[PDB]
């Protein structure tokens, strides 16, 4: 599940080592995704904990939801999940024009 | 010098969780439980005796004849 919440606890694992604060505007966006991810695991663990229990509905009234935000994930790094996007060296590449007006628009 | 951060316009959503809907609560509800189900009852007894006075108008023909 976790895309950009792992790769956090090995870019701060190395810089850690190589005396180097990451620039400030880096910063602000692995907090962003690093607060994005826990919206795909809590919905996942209670979706699939529900799927066990043996509801069938709310796991189709959420992840129908949950399409509006991987086109985030392709929009910015990319691939669909795994996305080699946090590097050691703080944020591979900006953002593009966009997803300042959407992420305002889906939260 | 095409970065991001835009002036203004935010909400934000609610961190909220309300939605108190009810309800017809508090005696309301088993009352309107109570008066149609002796409604039904009261449909009874205008049918029953009235097919009863048919049941013994059945029977009567049976009666009459067979000497």
């Amino acid at each position: 599940v976790s895309m950009m919440c792992n790769e956090q606890a090995y870019s701060l694992a190395v810089e850690k080592l190589l005396n180097i604060q990451p620039p400030p505007r880096a910063q602000w966006i692995r907090v962003l995704f690093g607060e994005i991810t826990r919206l795909l695991n809590h919905i996942m663990a209670v979706t699939t904990h529900a799927l066990d229990i043996g509801a069938m509905t709310p796991f189709f009234w959420m992840f129908e939801e949950r399409e509006k935000m991987f086109e985030f994930y392709e929009r910015v790094s990319g691939a669909r999940m795994h996305a080699a996007y946090v590097r050691p060296g703080g944020v591979h590449q900006d953002l593009p024009l966009g997803l300042m007006d959407d992420i305002y628009e889906f939260s | 010098k095409q970065d991001m951060p835009p002036v203004g316009g935010y909400g934000p959503i609610d961190y909220k969780r309300n939605l108190p809907r009810r309800g017809l609560s508090g005696y309301s509800m088993f009352a309107v439980g109570i008066g149609a189900l002796l409604f039904g009852y009261w449909s009874m007894m205008k049918w029953n005796r009235e097919r009863r006075r048919l049941q013994i108008e059945d029977f009567e023909a049976r009666i009459a004849l067979m000497p």
